[PDB]
């Protein structure tokens, strides 16, 4: 049967960047033509592999990343690049292969009193390492004295509100991202193009 | 794909409820939940709402700080604690799946899934039979005659003609809730004058919450 | 907090013909603004979101329009099953406010209604309490009037009236009123009498009964 | 064995549109996905778009995305770029280029003679030939200045005189218009004796002026 | 984009020199590196394809190497059509190939001088609004020589064009060709007209100039 490209991309919601979404695809037929036709993307990225080549490949296991972002911060979304994004909420290899879709959803997730819901990783003491997802509210320690899970000076929650609101300049806008990992294990492939 | 309510019913004034709604068919954390009222013969009233990971919640200022709705996820129920109900809070009430995940300023948000709801009634009195009184036809081509089910509680009654054989221009009106909590309710048709001395018209006035069952000959008045 | 207005609040068009219903918010509300059909004892069907979206599975036929303030819902050919009332809803702001409703009926030409009364039977003044009841048979359009003269003084608050569905068939309207009294008040006057207007009646009419003859 | 011919190149001005083709031979043109690479005047390579083996995906670059369409007839092998809305920044030589296909990723393996893409909006004007006197050989020659488009065609005696000749490519100057140099170094003796007369043709405005250099 | 730069952009060798050409890259690239020779007026041509496959058809006396971000394409002995300009181009990056910015290879002769000569604007142009000052630089090696606008002692910068002509096939030297616009205003405005020169042939800045 078919891989379930629809279930990530129609989403009815999307996950905040540092608790992205990760859907594993296996032991099925994706037809990769009609799901990069189906609707229009403002950002479309390969790496290391052609989108047009992918219907005559095979994988062990395709990857499907989702989360949501600004529209300043969807240029972080590719390999080799750095920034809060890249660094502390969503990071992908040198080498990555695979594509970066990305589609302005001012829409869907942007409120007239303003979306808080969606959050970044904001406070970090070191990079995330690809593919990395790192979803601790531990209160982020900026000085020498502890801050023992109480909020305060040099003491700061982690994460941080995007507030989109739907007059906003498209790069405050929020964008949903898909990131679609090809992994070729040496193992028996179950995933073909067609 | 349904929404299921439950926990209404009669109610004394001042008193409180707890409805529920079983969510199945779709994912009932990816929308928010919303609980919309009706009165009878009236039109539509939104009660209440939650976003989903209880980010926002806004109630109706006519059942704010009395109300309070909820959901718990892992069992797709949506709830709403109905403290001190009143009897402008009499109702059907539904629940409903919102389009998206807000309860203030989306474009999308909407009523896309109704369920069938569920009865509050809230008034005072219990079960009470009706009386039936005869709407008989007067002297001054064609006569019209009736029946009067007055007195009874709680919702509903039903009323026929000549044990059905009479359908054509019967009209039988929706009841109305009168100062006393009981409710009132009327049926006629209309017949041609000439068959008022030759075909008796009997109405048959059915009030189940009682047990109640009267068949009423409906005559011309003799002086 | 933020009012909706609607206009017409009811509306009478044939089949084929072309219906926009208007809904004016108190506060500009963007394009914040779904439009619902429910017809009587069915849950309000969406139609319409985000002011000018087609919700799935709607016929074409229905589309909406503006931004701000001033909206239209349009019915391009009206249809018989389209009979219902339609409700605009704005999504801006808490709290959810909806509109009061435009009900769509299927347009028949205007039928005068036919008016008898009931005087209360002796069965029931025995039990204390008399109740005179007035019927309206078969009238179009809805709008009309019942007013309670006992002894030609005009009676408020102490009747209630009831209107039915409009007919299927001949596309009218139904009412009944009924007059509450007192065995004591009711042995205290002798004429009983109901004056109804409608547009179909070029003149009140107006039946009434003897309290005893 | 791979041939891949160009054509419809000229010149438009700005905001105007204008359509090249890339007709293949000599491989399976089906089955292959192409390619589109400019190259401005005296500038490097930029890859302009791609386009699948049966045409049904197409990616372009940002610098023309939402302003470029390429699109190809199986049945007729040709490449085509619908180009809209062009501004200054596109005046490049336009290459087609097939893909070579033998990795996961593009790289081009033949490519076209190419055809150039003029974006101005100058009309054809002719050139006005100035000459240049000399003041141990010496030194002398014309001065083409003030001619649009390119090229203007430049010789010495009617091709009789072809050692020490030097023309100089053109150069663009501000007023949308190409200014040219040619010299030529001949001995100091036969200056008076061997006149000296420069042939400059310009054939999108047929023009031919020929002048005489005396010192 | 990921950037590519090439390491030199001009080089001099002569015929079985062995040449090495560098091509950074702005970030790791894995394989995914070509090469391509382009020759003046014509379309270019593949050589290294994934950094060391040669290409069918390809002398064998091309070869590429390097992985990540540093790669080098090397020609063992250098032949007289090998002349040409080199690029690398990365194809990590599908959707986003960009080249380097390309080595010249040149023919190394031996240093040659310039002869410097000027010439002033013609009679039958001043009428015409538009005054053009011209100096030129004959035979010379290398390619890389300044030309500086005095007017007055007075630098004059954004209003000249220089021109260089292609390698000569008899000497294999340049000539440079420097045109000063400016209005006829500007003409008379000033007296003194001089080109200066400096390359590598010259043991000090060699002027040529003219006096209205």
């Amino acid at each position: 049967n078919l891989c379930p490209f629809g279930e990530v991309f129609n989403a009815t919601r999307f996950a905040s960047v540092y608790a992205w979404n990760r859907k594993r695809i296996s032991n099925c037929v994706a037809d990769y033509s009609v799901l990069y036709n189906s609707a229009s993307f403002s950002t479309f990225k390969c790496y290391g592999v052609s989108p047009t080549k992918l219907n005559d490949l095979c994988f062990t296991n395709v990857y499907a990343d989702s989360f949501v972002i600004r529209g300043d911060e969807v240029r972080q979304i590719a390999p080799g690049q750095t920034g809060k994004i890249a660094d502390y909420n969503y990071k992908l290899p040198d080498d990555f292969t695979g594509c970066v879709i990305a589609w302005n959803s001012n829409n869907l997730d942007s409120k007239v009193g303003g979306n808080y819901n969606y959050r970044y990783r904001l406070f970090r003491k070191s990079n995330l390492k690809p593919f990395e997802r790192d979803i601790s509210t531990e209160i982020y320690q900026a000085g020498s004295k502890p801050c023992n899970g109480v909020e305060g000076f040099n003491c700061y929650f982690p994460l941080q509100s995007y507030g989109f609101q739907p007059t906003n300049g498209v790069g405050y806008q929020p964008y949903r991202v898909v990131v679609l990992s090809f992994e070729l294990l040496h193992a028996p492939a179950t995933v073909c193009g067609k | 794909v349904q929404l299921v309510e439950s926990g209404g019913g009669l109610v004394q004034p001042g008193r409180s409820l707890r409805l529920s709604c079983v969510a199945s068919g779709f994912t009932f954390e990816d929308y928010a939940m919303h609980w919309v009222r009706q009165v009878p013969g009236k039109g539509p009233e939104w009660v209440s709402g939650i976003s989903w990971n209880s980010g926002s919640i806004g109630y109706a200022d006519s059942v704010k700080g009395r109300f309070t709705i909820s959901r718990d996820n892992a069992k797709n129920s949506l709830y709403l604690q109905m403290s001190s109900l009143r009897v402008e809070d009499t109702a059907l009430y539904y629940c409903v799946k919102d389009r998206h995940y807000d309860s203030a300023g989306y474009l999308v948000n909407g009523f896309h899934i109704w369920g069938q709801g569920t009865m509050v009634t809230v008034s005072s009195a219990s079960t009470k039979g009706p009386s039936v009184f005869p709407l008989a036809p007067s002297s001054k081509g064609t006569a019209a005659l009736g029946c009067l089910v007055k007195d009874y509680f709680p919702e509903p009654v039903t009323v026929s003609w000549n044990s059905g054989a009479l359908t054509s221009g019967v009209h039988t009106f929706p009841a109305v809730l009168q100062s006393s909590g009981l409710y009132s309710l009327s049926s006629v048709v209309t017949v041609p004058s000439s068959s008022l001395g030759t075909q008796t018209y009997i109405c048959n006035v059915n009030h189940k919450p009682s047990n109640t069952k009267v068949d009423k000959r409906v005559e011309p008045k003799s002086c | 907090d933020i009012q909706l207005t609607q206009s017409p609040s009811s509306l009478s068009a044939s089949v084929r013909d072309r219906v926009t219903i208007t809904c004016r918010a108190s506060q500009s509300i963007d394009t914040y603004l779904n439009w619902y059909q429910q017809k009587p004892g069915k849950a309000p069907n969406l139609l319409i979101y985000a002011a000018s979206s087609l919700q799935s599975g709607v016929p074409s036929r229905f589309s909406g329009s503006g931004s701000g303030t001033d909206f239209t819902l349009t019915i391009s050919s009206l249809q018989p099953e389209d009979f219902a009332t339609y409700y605009c809803l704005q999504t801006y702001s808490y709290p959810v406010t909806f509109g009061q409703g435009t009900k769509v009926d299927i347009k028949r030409t205007v039928a005068a209604p036919s008016v008898f009364i009931f005087p209360p039977s002796d069965e029931q003044l025995k039990s204390g309490t008399a109740s005179v009841v007035c019927l309206l048979n078969n009238f179009y359009p809805r709008e009309a009037k019942v007013q309670w003269k006992v002894d030609n003084a005009l009676q408020s608050g102490n009747s209630q009236e009831s209107v039915t569905e409009q007919d299927s068939k001949d596309s009218t309207y139904s009412l009944s009123s009924t007059l509450t009294l007192s065995k004591a008040d009711y042995e205290k006057h002798k004429v009983y009498a109901c004056e109804v207007t409608h547009q179909g009646l070029s003149s009140p009419v107006t039946k009434s009964f003897n309290r005893g003859e």
